[PDB]
């Protein structure tokens, strides 16, 4: 049983890890912003504004730094500095939650003032963080240690985001499980010594598969800044995957979300518990078949053929979802139909983003993947950012209607862009 | 989040009342709102139910067709029309919300309660 030793298993293990422990600590940001503050749509808004800025602005940067310094060196720095943010802000975590009554009640003014704008600060570092990490692992270790082998890239991804989706619909359940059981204080000192422990666990595990893995080896002062944020962005505009990338940031601005729970409208109406569980559940199960119909689709037609198919299921699903919007409280009939539209639009959105990731992953000249998928993250988290522009815009739910009107003429706008991608590339059809 | 229902009294046996339901911080027409009953000497009893996607209705086996549950999401409210008042139908009843929260992070919200008697 050499598979457990193989290099292969042991980043899926790494990335398994990280994920896990991400997903603990934004299901536990959640439960801090409702149960201290109520349900307000600022609160969510305002921290996703500054997540997405942040993001958008120091991209270009952190993929430069990713591209300049040693795979190595990199990985393990933003490793550090991620799960050391999360560690402090797990203790702030049991601080607040051991303090919630009198943090409400006695000593009013500016102390929640002060703890969210903390949390909010800590938060986007420790996001920051996993945005370098996820850049720097996913592309340059998948690419080099998959090789040449195409087929063995494209598992690679599949699995990765099959993990992915696995761990968002587990980590949630079993944070609320064992806080529900015990204490948000006691939630919250599990989650930072499981961050811990995992923190110890991927050092060991990323110095492993370095070892095994030799390829890897081989490879006013503030004007850099700005010079190398303007050579990433010119560098990624001449990238003849432009479009692609311009389509998957235009898809990461729907609104039909059901995707995590720091991103969400329905939540923002106002939906009962028990159907966000189901619509996550659905979700993750749909997005996990995808990436399977993904892997098929991928071997039988080409690549760009792949991401045409997943572009025009996703589109056709949220014609049906237009449909469902138009027709005339509500019938359950329109509801229904809406939910089943988002679920398969969730298996178009991730067969096409698995494919543009392999388009990433396979077109850059190597000595460049880290600013192109940098500003690539930061082009997503722009437009994610006019989502919550867009979102903040019209609390009404006399809107619902128009911003899924809104959504589905970005999503188509992305798709085109694709197609224009792929008429270029191919000629051929 | 909090909610405040009114209405309560007394009325002769067989008689008809209504308890009105006033809620604010999350809708009543989103969430699965249902209707118990706090009778001296014993603990609480289920009256009806109101599914959170559909106008579909669970009145309790005991109490079935005689009771009413309605939902108004105009004035964000949630009513109950009695009718054909029993003795044992003396009680207190608790307006609540079941299923409300995160997509795995939920509770369950109550009422103050109002006293709802009946006598012959």
């Amino acid at each position: 049983a050499d598979y457990l030793t193989s290099a292969k298993f042991l980043l899926y293990l790494g990335h398994s890890l990280s994920t896990w422990g991400d997903r603990m600590w934004h299901f536990a940001v959640s439960v801090f912003l409702v149960e201290l503050y109520g349900n307000s749509l600022l609160l969510t808004a305002v921290y996703g504004l500054v997540v997405a800025g942040s993001v958008l602005v120091l991209g270009a940067i952190i993929g430069d730094w990713v591209d300049k310094n040693a795979r190595l060196k990199v990985a393990q720095t933003s490793l550090v500095v991620q799960n050391v943010s999360v560690i402090l802000c797990g203790i702030i975590l049991m601080m607040v939650f051991l303090h919630k009554h009198e943090l409400l009640t006695m000593y009013h003014g500016w102390v929640l003032t002060s703890c969210y704008i903390l949390i909010i600060t800590i938060a986007n570092i420790a996001n920051l963080a996993s945005t370098a990490t996820a850049i720097t692992i996913q592309r340059d270790w998948i690419v080099v240690v998959a090789g040449e082998d195409r087929s063995k890239l494209a598992n690679m991804n599949a699995t990765i985001r099959r993990i992915d989706q696995l761990t968002n619909i587990l980590a949630p359940m079993a944070v609320g499980q064992i806080m529900t059981f015990g204490s948000p204080v006691i939630g919250c000192g599990f989650i930072s010594g499981w961050n811990l422990v995992s923190m110890c666990v991927e050092y060991v595990l990323l110095w492993k598969v370095y070892q095994k893995t030799p390829a890897l080896a081989v490879k006013s002062q503030m004007a850099e800044p700005f010079r190398t944020f303007r050579d990433g962005w010119v560098s990624y505009y001449n990238q003849p995957v432009f479009l692609a990338g311009m389509g998957l940031a235009f898809l990461y601005m729907t609104v039909l979300g059901f995707d995590c729970i720091t991103t969400g409208y329905a939540y923002t109406q106002g939906l009962s518990g028990s159907i966000l569980s189901i619509l996550m559940g659905a979700s993750a199960i749909t997005g996990i078949m995808g990436t399977v119909a993904f892997t098929w689709l991928r071997r039988k037609c080409g690549l760009v053929r792949t991401g045409l198919i997943s572009g025009l299921a996703q589109l056709s699903c949220l014609i049906l979802c237009v449909i469902s919007v138009f027709m005339p409280s509500v019938p359950i009939i329109s509801v229904s139909l809406l939910f089943a539209g988002v679920i398969a639009a969730r298996i178009g959105l991730w067969s096409f983003d698995l494919t543009v990731t392999q388009l990433l992953q396979e077109n850059v000249i190597e000595s460049e993947r880290g600013i192109i998928n940098g500003v690539q993250n930061s082009m997503n988290y722009l437009l994610d950012l006019l989502h919550f522009i867009m979102v903040i815009l019209a609390p009404n739910p006399e809107a619902f209607g128009l911003l899924v009107l809104i959504s589905v003429s970005f999503v188509a706008m992305g798709h085109i862009m694709y197609f224009r991608f792929a008429q270029n590339t191919l000629g051929n059809k | 989040v909090q909610l405040v229902e009114s209405g309560g009294g007394l009325v002769q046996a067989g008689g008809s009342l209504r308890l009105s339901c006033a809620a604010s911080g999350f809708p009543v027409a989103w969430n699965e709102m249902r209707w118990y009953r706090q009778a001296p000497g014993k603990e609480r009893e289920w009256v009806a139910a109101i599914a959170s996607i559909g106008v579909t209705t669970y009145y309790a086996d005991s109490v079935k067709g005689r009771f009413t549950i309605s939902r108004d999401n105009a004035k964000n409210t949630v009513y109950l029309q009695m009718n054909s008042l029993k003795p044992e139908d003396t009680a207190v009843y608790y307006c609540n919300v079941k299923d409300y929260g995160m997509a795995f992070w939920y509770y369950d919200y109550w009422g103050q309660g109002t006293q709802v008697t009946v006598s012959a």
